[PDB]
């Protein structure tokens, strides 16, 4: 089943490159740090108030 | 590309509140 | 209301010590492109600091 198997493979990393370009949210767990963060420093920041 | 094109600071700087860049670059 | 203070001439892309009608801190003053309003005197970041 080489052949299939490649095809598969290959559809499957295709299916990846359109599913990260739709999806905003898929992501969410590098920009959940990403906020946790930055909330920290707005939070430092504006306690100078 | 995708990962990375999806995933003020100057404001807080002046308070005193650096940025240190990574040692090994996104390169 | 201000007491009777001398001013000195403005100084501009230059750290200085200023003293604005009252305002006083140390940085460096530049030519704004700031849209102020005609009432408003002065402007504060997100940091909601001068
Ligand atoms: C195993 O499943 C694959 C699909 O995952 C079958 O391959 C498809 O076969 C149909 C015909 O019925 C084609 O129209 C599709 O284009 C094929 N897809 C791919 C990726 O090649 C495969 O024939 C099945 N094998 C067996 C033994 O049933």
């Amino acid at each position: 089943n080489q052949k299939l198997i490649a095809n598969q493979f290959n559809s499957a990393i295709g299916k990846i490159q359109d599913s990260l370009s739709s999806t905003a949210s898929a992501l969410g767990k590098l920009q959940d740090v990403v906020n946790q963060n930055a909330q920290a420093l707005n939070t430092l920041v504006k306690q100078l108030s | 590309d995708l990962l990375f094109n999806k995933v003020l600071i100057c404001a807080q700087k002046f308070n005193g509140l650096t940025v240190l860049p990574p040692l090994l670059t996104d390169e | 209301v201000c007491g009777p203070k001398k001013s000195t001439n403005l100084v501009k892309n230059k750290c200085v010590n200023f003293n604005f009608n009252g305002l006083t801190g140390t940085g460096v003053l530049t030519e704004s492109n700031k849209k102020f309003l005609p009432f408003q005197q002065f402007g504060r970041d997100i940091a909601d600091t001068t």
